[PDB]
């Protein structure tokens, strides 16, 4: 407990995350330009409308690949458990900035875990429906009816994921100190105590204990 | 664009900013294809390509007279052949296939690019290529599987109802060329009249289910057929029975959009009013007092 | 734009999003200027300006028949005169000058504005003025020094090969007017045939180096010449010998772009991953522990 910060995120997972964010900006905006044609400016997300049509799916694939790297590195820390119920029941209290008083928060809270699975499920849905509606490469192999359903679902999934990310960014901006941890990798012990009690308690113990195990 | 000022529908255009359409007092036109008089000569395929300056590849024979085997960016109309005994004796049903120029076009409804597809006051539905992004949404939106992408420029093409001829007073190339007069052209009102007269004659010859194919599900079409067996359109190489814009496409291009719009606006409001109402969540809101 | 759907090349357009060109099955056309039959009457200058609704200024005589002295925004073709004794006796070589309508146009290659210059399937290279920004890059990109800026609207203009006449089936104005038939017009295939027949006749008259000027360096041209002295094109008031797009222009508009693109992307990646990897450089990273 004698250090201003503690490492919350490794460089590799920070590099990935911000790669996903940049790709997502382009993919979400191009997608929105097809969804709401009145927002003409967005048809220039990838330069020209013709270019955007081509690149959207490629950058989409990149996001999926990167999110799968994130999946295998973060999933075990996002597993729902009985300790998450307390959170789910005092949501209104958590949003007022009083979560500590009402819940048991480990590495990532119950909201972050719900977001994680929402994000991971939607990118899978977007991958599958995206491939199906992809011309000229793949749409040809699918029955027209399947292509039609996929067009409906892909649009819906894309919108759901964008809403989710809006909320994910907000929260990140809201629980102050969070963005620095994702850019630099470190969180101050007090930030850990307030927003993620159980989690820091574990690092603190893992820490001290194994250093006490050495035999100072 | 809009030089003709008679554009009644335009793709990806908000309903409160309609396209220029003051010059809309024009009679609707229509092509009537009487399959009972068609001899499957393919003159229409040839005349179409000659007039339109397009040439498909030299294909292969795989056991049937049909060729090319499907519509493509270089073949805007193709004759489809069907041999059947479903009605009691051998029949060779031959049907000219290509854009139906629907009154309520699914291609235009599904298209996400402003102005890529338009509908003229006279009923012609045409592609304005400068605006096409090659997404292919129109292929799925079309109840008749008509649009085809050109690999060489990433744009879709199809029968234009010879808009370049009709616009200045002349009938389409395929219409004029038809050896037996199976294809007719004129105002839709008089083509419907000719169709009913023909149906009456077919009934008098024993075809009790002869009828006009002008599907109400798409608001009627500007390319219609007279069929010996209107009760079984599938017999004519899969012509759809009671075609309509698919329900999934209607929902996707319809209600989903404003719903998503409301969610977005409402979400932005909520988050903004939330931040302002409660304030940031920093490490210590307590030692600030 | 793209209403004709036969645009085979378009300025400042990425190679993976080609212009609309499905209607590309059209014969290439060409103008053949046989300078050995030219009488330097200037009828072509007059017919061109009359047809195109343009008038240059009333200039000055500075000692030669040439007038106007150069192509300009208001003079799309000019006769260039050369007196020489380089071949053993006095000769008056007269050549009609103007756009060559190159198969691989340097103007289009150098142009930075999308759609400002286009090439039609029939070989005509034309300027779409609505998109011209007046940068003048095309003047340097052109191996023949043809484009000219109009001071009154900041746009370039040149011979259009009378695209407005050819598009509807009529030969250019200068072609039709030529008193001696020095100018011919038709499909490029048959113009090449006429050119070779003429070269044969000139050789029979003693011009052993007579030949057709259709430069391979620019992929051939749609305005060609029959020259008495094809071994010395410079004699005809500077006509280039073996013209081609300049190497500096090819590099500038070619490899430099993707190279710069890679640098930019790579730089952005490096800087971003750098900041994240090492973190800020603040006054004390040490008392943070
Ligand atoms: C509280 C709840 C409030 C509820 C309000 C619901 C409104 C629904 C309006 C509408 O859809 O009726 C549509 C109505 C019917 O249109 P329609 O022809 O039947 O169909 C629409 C088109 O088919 C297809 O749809 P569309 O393309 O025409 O969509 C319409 C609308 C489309 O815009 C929207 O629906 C909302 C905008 C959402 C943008 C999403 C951004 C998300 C991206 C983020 C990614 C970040 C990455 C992280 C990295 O665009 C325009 O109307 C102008 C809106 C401009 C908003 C500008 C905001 C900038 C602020 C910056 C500071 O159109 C309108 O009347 C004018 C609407 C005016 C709304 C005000
Ligand atoms: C690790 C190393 C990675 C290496 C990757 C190299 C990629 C080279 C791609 C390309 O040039 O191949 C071109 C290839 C061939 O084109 P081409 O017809 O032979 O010639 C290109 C045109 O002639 C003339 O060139 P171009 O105009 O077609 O240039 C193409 C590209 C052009 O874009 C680029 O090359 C890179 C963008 C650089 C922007 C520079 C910003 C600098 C300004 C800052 C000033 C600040 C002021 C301080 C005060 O534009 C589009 O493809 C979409 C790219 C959109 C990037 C959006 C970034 C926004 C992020 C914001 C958050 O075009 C493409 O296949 C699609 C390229 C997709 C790349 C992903
Ligand atoms: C997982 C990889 C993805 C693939 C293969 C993919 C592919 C596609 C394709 C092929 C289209 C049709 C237009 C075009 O060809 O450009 C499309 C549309 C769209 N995509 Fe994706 N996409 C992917 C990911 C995403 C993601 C992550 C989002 C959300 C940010 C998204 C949102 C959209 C939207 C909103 C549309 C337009 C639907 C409409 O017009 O209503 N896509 N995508
Ligand atoms: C500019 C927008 C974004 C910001 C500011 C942002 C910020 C953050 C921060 C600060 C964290 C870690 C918080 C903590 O340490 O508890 C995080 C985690 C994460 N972010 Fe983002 N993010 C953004 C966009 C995205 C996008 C577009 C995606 C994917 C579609 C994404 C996926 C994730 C995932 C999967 C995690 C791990 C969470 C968990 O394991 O529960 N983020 N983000
Ligand atoms: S030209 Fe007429 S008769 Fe011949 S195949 Fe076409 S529609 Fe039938
Ligand atoms: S037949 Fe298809 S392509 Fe033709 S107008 Fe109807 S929906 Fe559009
Ligand atoms: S492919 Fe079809 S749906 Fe897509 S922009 Fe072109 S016309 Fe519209
Ligand atoms: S109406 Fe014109 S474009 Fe359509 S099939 Fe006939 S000839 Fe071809
Ligand atoms: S009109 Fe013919 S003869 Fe006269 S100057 Fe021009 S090219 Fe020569
Ligand atoms: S002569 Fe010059 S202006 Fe004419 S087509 Fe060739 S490069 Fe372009
Ligand atoms: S001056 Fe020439 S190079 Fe510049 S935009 Fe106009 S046509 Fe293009
Ligand atoms: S072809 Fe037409 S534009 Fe060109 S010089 Fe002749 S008359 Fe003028």
């Amino acid at each position: 407990s004698k250090s201003k910060m503690i490492v919350r995120t490794k460089f590799i997972d920070r590099a990935c995350h911000w790669t996903v964010v940049i790709c997502f900006f382009l993919v979400a905006l191009s997608g929105i330009s097809f969804f709401f044609p009145t927002l003409q400016w967005l048809t220039q997300t990838f330069g020209t409308p013709q270019m955007g049509r081509i690149l959207h799916p490629f950058f989409g694939i990149a996001i999926f690949v990167a999110l799968m790297f994130m999946f295998v590195r973060f999933v075990h820390h996002n597993i729902p458990d009985k300790k998450d119920i307390p959170w789910l029941l005092n949501i209104v209290e958590v949003l007022k900035g009083n979560e500590h008083k009402v819940a048991d928060v480990g590495k990532y809270n119950a909201g972050q875990k719900m977001m994680f699975w929402s994000i991971m499920s939607m990118i899978f849905v977007l991958l599958v429906t995206g491939v199906i509606i992809w011309r000229p490469y793949f749409a040809q192999y699918f029955p027209m009816q399947v292509v039609r359903y996929s067009l409906l679902i892909h649009a819906a999934a894309g919108i759901i994921l964008i809403h989710a990310i809006l909320i994910h960014m907000y929260m990140a901006f809201w629980v102050k100190g969070s963005i620095k941890g994702m850019i630099e990798g470190k969180v101050s012990r007090r930030w850990a105590k307030k927003h993620h009690p159980r989690w820091y308690r574990e690092i603190e113990k893992a820490e001290a204990k194994k250093e006490s195990e050495e035999g100072i | 664009a809009m030089e003709t000022q008679d554009i009644i529908k335009r793709s990806a255009t908000n309903s409160i900013t309609p396209p220029s359409q003051v010059r809309d007092y024009k009679a609707e036109v229509a092509k009537l294809i009487d399959v009972s008089t068609c001899i499957g000569c393919k003159a229409c395929q040839v005349a179409c390509s000659e007039w339109n300056d397009i040439r498909d590849e030299v294909g292969h024979c795989v056991g049937v007279y049909d060729n090319p085997a499907d519509l493509s960016a270089k073949s805007w109309t193709v004759m489809r052949f069907s041999e059947t005994e479903q009605n009691g004796k051998l029949e060779w049903l031959i049907r000219k296939d290509g854009c139906m120029h629907c009154e309520d076009p699914g291609c235009l409804k599904a298209c996400p690019s402003a102005g890529a597809i338009i509908q003229y006051a006279n009923g012609i539905v045409d592609f304005q290529s400068e605006n096409c992004i090659g997404c292919g949404y129109c292929i799925a939106g079309c109840p008749f599987n008509i649009p085809r992408l050109n690999k060489e420029d990433n744009r879709v093409y199809k029968c234009t109802l010879c808009v370049d001829r009709v616009s200045v007073g002349q009938e389409p190339a395929c219409v004029k060329t038809c050896p037996t007069g199976a294809i007719h052209f004129g105002t839709k009102k008089e083509m419907l009249e000719l169709a009913e007269q023909r149906v009456a004659k077919l009934k008098a010859r024993g075809y009790e289910h002869a009828g006009v194919y002008n599907p109400e599900g798409v608001g009627g079409t500007h390319v219609m057929y007279v069929l010996h067996h209107a009760d079984q359109p599938e017999l004519y190489h899969g012509l759809p029975k009671d075609p309509k814009i698919d329900t999934s496409v209607s929902l996707w291009k319809g209600a989903l959009k404003p719903l998503a719009a409301a969610g977005f606006i409402a979400t932005f409001a909520g988050l903004i009013f939330h931040y302002i109402g409660i304030g940031p969540n920093k490490e210590v809101d307590d030692d600030e007092e």
